[PDB]
């Protein structure tokens, strides 16, 4: 108990996991502020300014880039996923043995 | 009445008002009328400084 | 639509203390969350349905 109420660091194991999960939440985010080649990061600018031939082209650079900013997200949880799954594997060990 | 020349060309700032753009688009008197960055059909409800 | 900048949400009085020259507010995703009303100087909050 005393050691606990004296060290911050003490938990780092578990403040990691809510660490990169934000992280990683935060990123992809800040990715909908990338322009992707596109004249704006803003949809609604494209939208509002160019007509249907010329708007397409600058969407199709912001659904590619968006597009390749998620599936960067999910391939980094599913990683992540399996690292949890294997500690919580240990966890559920240690129950039963200890 | 009188336009300038190429060399030393005009400017007139337009400012604290509202603009029609639609009797300018959709003259027959232009012979080019050519927009970049905007649409001038969608330029009728845009603001500008 | 204010002053040409489109779009769709719930819109409140916000508590932002904006100075005089400020017209709008961004977030992290580069959306505008904030806007200065174009007639009363009012700033609203702006959050989506
Ligand atoms: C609108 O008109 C009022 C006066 O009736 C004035 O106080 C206000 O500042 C005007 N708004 C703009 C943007 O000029």
């Amino acid at each position: 108990q005393d050691s606990l109420s004296s060290t911050p660091s003490a938990l780092g194991k578990l403040q990691d996991v809510v660490n990169q999960n934000a992280q990683a939440l935060n990123t992809l985010v800040k990715q909908l502020s990338s322009n992707f080649g596109a004249i704006s990061s803003v949809l609604n600018d494209i939208l509002s300014r160019l007509c249907p031939p010329e708007a397409e082209v600058q969407i199709d650079r912001l659904i590619t880039g968006r597009l390749q900013s998620l599936q960067t997200y999910v391939t980094q949880q599913l990683i992540r996923a399996a690292e949890i799954r294997a500690s919580a594997n240990l966890a559920a060990t240690k129950m039963s043995e200890c | 009445t009188r336009f300038a020349s190429v060399y030393a060309w005009n400017r007139k700032r337009i400012s604290n008002c509202v603009a029609d753009y639609s009797v300018l688009y959709n003259s027959a008197s232009f012979s080019t009328f050519k927009c970049y960055g905007v649409c001038p059909t969608k330029l009728n409800d845009l603001c500008f400084t | 639509n204010f002053n040409g900048l489109t779009g769709t949400g719930v819109l409140t009085e916000s508590n932002k203390k904006f100075l005089p020259f400020q017209q709008f507010g961004r977030d992290i995703a580069d959306t505008t969350d904030a806007v200065r009303d174009p007639q009363t100087l009012e700033i609203l909050d702006i959050t989506p349905c």
